[PDB]
RNA sequence: GUGAAAGCGUGGCCUAACGAUCCUUUAGACCUUCGGAAUUCGAAGCUAGAGGUGUCAGAAAAGUUACCACAGGGAUAACU
RNA sequence: CCCGUCUUGAAACACGGACCAAGGAGUCUGACAUGUGUGCGAGUCAACGGGCGAGUAAACCCGUAAGGCGUAAGGAAGCUGAUUGGUGGGAUCCCCCUGAGGGGUGCACCGCCGACCGACCUUGAUCUUCUGAGAAGGGUUCGAGUGUGAGCAUACCUGUCG
RNA sequence: GCGACCCCAGGUCAGGCGGGAUUACCCGCUGAGUUUAAGCAUAUCAAUAAGCGGAGGAAAAGAAACUUACAAGGAUUCCCCUAGUAACGGCGAGCGAACCGGGAACAGCCCAGCCUUAGAAUCGGGCGGCUCCGUCGUCCGAAUUGUAGUCUGGAGAAGCGUCCUCAGCGGCGGACCGGGCCCAAGUCCCCUGGAAGGGGGCGCCGGAGAGGGUGAGAGCCCCGUCGUGCCCGGACCCUGUCGCACCACGAGGCGCUGUCUACGAGUCGGGUUGUUUGGGAAUGCAGCCCAAAUCGGGCGGUGAAUUCCGUCCAAGGCUAAAU
């Protein structure tokens, strides 16, 4: 060791060799995987290849949570509000999770807004050819019965445009730096406040 | 490349630019960061000061996602609104813009540099500082917190 | 016996030139193709061309 | 568990939000049985009895050494709350076994 | 503090009389943290000292080999 | 005087070498650093993957709140977070004058001294939800800070380390 | 003494199952030191080599006793990132994960327990028939110390009415995988040479100028190569179409209903010991000791009591794909 330099840290001290992973079949990989969706899709066909309707989730954790992306399925509250049983929506190409909550009316009607958008432009074949049961479309099997490639109901960002408002004299009043200040004091002096109020009672 | 590589220059030297006093052996000082308290001391003390020993709280499980903050100073706002909007501020003096730096990955407002003269804006963000809302205050503008 | 330094797999082959450069060269070389000096000059008998 | 003030800091901090309570789920009387396994559970123990700690507990309640009562039990069961319910069960079992 | 006062005093008239990291312990700050929210113990930090390394820039360390081994050394003994 | 070698000192009574052919030793990889070349530039990077495509391990295209590094620092932490330069030298240019001249211009760089943000200390008119706000005013203290960004990717030599 | 049952013994009894081999990847156990620390004992090398076992085309994992503290995500696995980071460490040498976020893939489920009692409705074996991976009949057994149905917390049972859904096989074709056969154009003239496949001249094919062979650099001598056409077979899966059949008794879905609403123990947890982990008043595992609960239990990365809050439901089981 020698001279000025970052102080070396490197993790080579074990059989390192014998655990190398080389990615000389990622081209490979990508015709492997091309070729089992191009397969997938003849299978599925005229369903879309884009798999099931995922719900609309926001992202975990305060750094996230301002976007929005696909969840895992639509929760049993969901599909109740929309008026599609549970054992029938994994039948028509919409994920159910019965594990996912609903903790605000804004989540619920996201979502319930995207079932009724899609079973808006769901064609359902009948089970058998000519009788036609409920929830089956008529004259609708030829005319756009198509297979759809890639999303249909993208979820996306919708940013708004700047808006210009008129700056009141009760904006202008607003000590933005102040109320932080006194927000944060009274988080971090609930307990001790609390703590006397509760043995004033005692003492009275 | 070998081609550019030195040793190629010194075929023929006998001991490859290493010396033949010294010579090129194994490990003569041991491997690593060996004795940085015993013969490699001075070379820890003048290059890293601060080394050796321990400092300050541990903190078990800590998450980055807690402590996520972006800041965006003033001299920087203006350039987050589009050159189309900023088109429209400068022809109606009577409204301000309003600029949500949430809505371009910003959390705190801090109050480096100036605003641009005579243009009043209104600022949406979860935290400012003092000098940030003063100046905000003091070009015509408001600030407005969220969340 | 064993050579010196053995040949690995996992020697550095690929490279990653940054997309802007690679778009640098590719018009670079299209334009140096309208130009029938360098044309000649790569061995091209472009003598009988019209334009 | 008021709503979201709006604000990024301070008591009830966070994004403004129409809170709603979550929907009723199979899983919320988890650690409730039916009466018949209550009822079986009072029979068996009819049948088999108390287990000599057991017997130590509701001993020292007895003579109102409730402090050490909850010492044994701690010591036996391992935890002050599971310590603390189990000197509960004897004192309910003690207290109606007195009035008869 | 001392002197009426100027002034002198941050140890011994001057040139020696002494000690890092980690750990422990004490002192100080109506101080900070225990990361779901609180209270009280406990614990963990911040600042200044103490417990010591005398091989004194600071590993935790008894012999023997004539049964001996290896890397070297003419940088070094036992002849000329 | 016999080459090679260690050495203060080799023709040495120091060691290797009978002779010839062929083989025979600073490499590859990860991290970082300085330098240089190239692209773009407050940005930069097509990197996992996807769309494809020389019927195709290449090339080409894709970053929608992705991510890395940079764009803001100080503090153990709770937290707070840059009021936006003065001066002595100085390149180049302009004017007068034709002097080792006098004016205007003053980049880069260096020296010197303020101010600003933060740790620590200090300070408190006037307000407040009693612990916060902040008119004014600070400091032989401390910082890998600020005072109109310089970085990111990539190629290679050299150097430290595994 | 004769019988039933229980436990056990014998049988070359009738019909089945098991051992061993292979090493690249996979699962379990066991387990070093060289080495590094410029010495060395913790540490490191390494939860590695060697050792002992067990599988498959993948294995393992897997439908939360989870992440998190947010406006919340939502089985498992894998890639990028998180990150050489939090943490651990003679806090020395070194060591070092996870969540969020972006992608590949995507799939969910089965039991145990209260619930046939107007009927063990279940299953095996012997024998026989048939349309033979099965099904029907008959006989003898298994089983009430419980087979089959119903139920699995996402629920569910029961009652009520809305009147929504549910019952097969066969023919042909496509798609998929494998193989077989035919099919372009000079061997023209001169020179050299042992030989033309070389040079020069004159032609030709080309969706074929990949490659090889033949007496020297062969598109046109030969096999092939490009592109059609024709023919044969394997999978029984997927899919298109046609024909025939098409009993809603029951069951499910939806809506409501006072009521009911059963969920795994020497296990969880605790003490202690050893080991292991980034896990630090103790991450997991294991031994021994103690030993639970049912408006309860586990988790919420600092031990403890107290008051709340969030979250999930362990101690039983199966499961393709991305790797
Ligand atoms: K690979
Ligand atoms: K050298
Ligand atoms: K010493
Ligand atoms: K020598
Ligand atoms: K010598
Ligand atoms: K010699
Ligand atoms: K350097
Ligand atoms: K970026
Ligand atoms: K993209
Ligand atoms: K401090
Ligand atoms: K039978
Ligand atoms: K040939
Ligand atoms: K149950
Ligand atoms: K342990
Ligand atoms: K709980
Ligand atoms: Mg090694
Ligand atoms: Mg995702
Ligand atoms: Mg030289
Ligand atoms: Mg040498
Ligand atoms: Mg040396
Ligand atoms: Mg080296
Ligand atoms: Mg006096
Ligand atoms: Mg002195
Ligand atoms: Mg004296
Ligand atoms: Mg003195
Ligand atoms: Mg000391
Ligand atoms: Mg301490
Ligand atoms: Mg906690
Ligand atoms: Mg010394
Ligand atoms: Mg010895
Ligand atoms: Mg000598
Ligand atoms: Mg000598
Ligand atoms: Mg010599
Ligand atoms: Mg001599
Ligand atoms: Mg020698
Ligand atoms: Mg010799
Ligand atoms: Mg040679
Ligand atoms: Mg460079
Ligand atoms: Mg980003
Ligand atoms: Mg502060
Ligand atoms: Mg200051
Ligand atoms: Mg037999
Ligand atoms: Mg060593
Ligand atoms: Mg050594
Ligand atoms: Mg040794
Ligand atoms: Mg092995
Ligand atoms: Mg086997
Ligand atoms: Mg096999
Ligand atoms: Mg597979
Ligand atoms: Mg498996
Ligand atoms: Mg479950
Ligand atoms: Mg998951
Ligand atoms: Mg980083
Ligand atoms: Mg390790
Ligand atoms: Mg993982
Ligand atoms: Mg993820
Ligand atoms: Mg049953
Ligand atoms: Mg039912
Ligand atoms: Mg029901
Ligand atoms: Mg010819
Ligand atoms: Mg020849
Ligand atoms: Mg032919
Ligand atoms: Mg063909
Ligand atoms: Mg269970
Ligand atoms: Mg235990
Ligand atoms: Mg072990
Ligand atoms: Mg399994």
């Amino acid at each position: 060791m020698k001279h000025n330099n970052v102080i070396p840290n490197g993790h080579f001290k074990k059989h390192w060799q014998n655990y190398v992973r080389t990615w000389f079949n990622q081209p490979a990989r990508k015709t492997r995987r091309r070729a089992a969706r191009q397969k997938k899709a003849a299978t599925i066909f005229p369903r879309p290849t884009a798999g099931s309707l995922r719900p609309i989730v926001h992202g975990q954790t305060l750094k996230y949570n301002m976007k929005v992306r696909a969840g895992r399925g639509f929760s049993l509250e969901e599909l109740k509000a929309a008026g599609i049983p549970k054992k029938l929506a994994p039948t028509i190409g919409i994920a159910v999770d019965h594990r996912r909550r609903n903790r605000s009316l804004e989540g619920l009607q996201t979502n319930v807004q995207r079932l009724k958008t899609y079973k808006a432009k769901l064609v359902i074949f009948p089970r058998r050819a000519k009788k036609v049961k409920a929830g089956d479309s008529s004259a609708e099997e030829l005319a756009n019965a198509t297979q759809v490639q890639g999303p249909y109901l993208p979820i996306v960002r919708d940013q708004p445009a700047i808006e210009l408002v008129k700056i009141t004299d009760e904006m202008k009043s607003f000590k933005a730096y102040g109320k932080l200040r006194i927000e944060r004091t009274n988080a971090r002096h609930f307990g001790a406040r609390l703590k006397r109020a509760a043995e004033a009672e005692k003492e009275e | 490349t070998t081609r550019f590589k030195k040793n190629r220059k010194k075929r023929g030297h006998v001991s490859a630019g290493h010396g033949r006093i010294g010579k090129h052996r194994k490990h003569p000082g041991g491997r690593g960061n060996a004795g940085g308290m015993h013969h490699h001391r001075i070379l820890f003390d003048k290059y890293h000061p601060g080394y050796f020993g321990k400092v300050g709280m541990r903190y078990f499980h800590k998450l980055r996602n807690k402590f996520y903050c972006p800041t965006v100073n003033i001299d920087t706002l203006w350039s987050l609104v589009p050159q189309e909007v900023k088109d429209k501020a400068a022809a109606n003096k009577g409204t301000a813009p309003l600029i949500d730096v949430t809505q371009f990955g910003y959390f705190k407002v801090l109050g480096k540099g100036v605003l641009p003269t005579g243009q009043p804006v209104v600022v949406k963000a979860k935290l400012i500082s003092k000098n940030a809302e003063k100046k905000i205050k003091e070009n015509g503008g408001a600030v407005v917190l969220t969340a | 016996g064993r050579m010196f330094a053995p040949t690995q797999t996992w020697r550095r082959w690929h490279r990653k030139i940054p997309v802007n450069q690679k778009r640098y060269a590719v018009a670079s070389a299209i334009a140096a193709s309208s130009v029938p000096s360098l044309v000649l000059a790569r061995g091209h008998r472009i003598e009988s061309v019209p334009e | 568990k008021q709503p979201n003030t709006g604000i990024s800091v301070g008591l009830n901090k966070g994004h403004v939000v129409t809170k709603k309570e979550l929907a009723p789920r199979p899983s919320d009387r988890k650690g409730k049985t039916s009466k018949r396994i209550h009822f079986v559970r009072s029979l068996i123990r009819e049948v088999a009895g108390f287990a000599p700690y057991e017997k130590r507990i509701t001993e020292l309640l007895k003579v109102g050494k409730d402090k050490r009562a909850l010492k044994v039990a701690k010591r036996k069961l391992g935890t002050h709350k599971r310590a603390k319910k189990k000197r509960e069960e004897m004192s309910s079992v003690l207290r109606k076994m007195r009035a008869t």
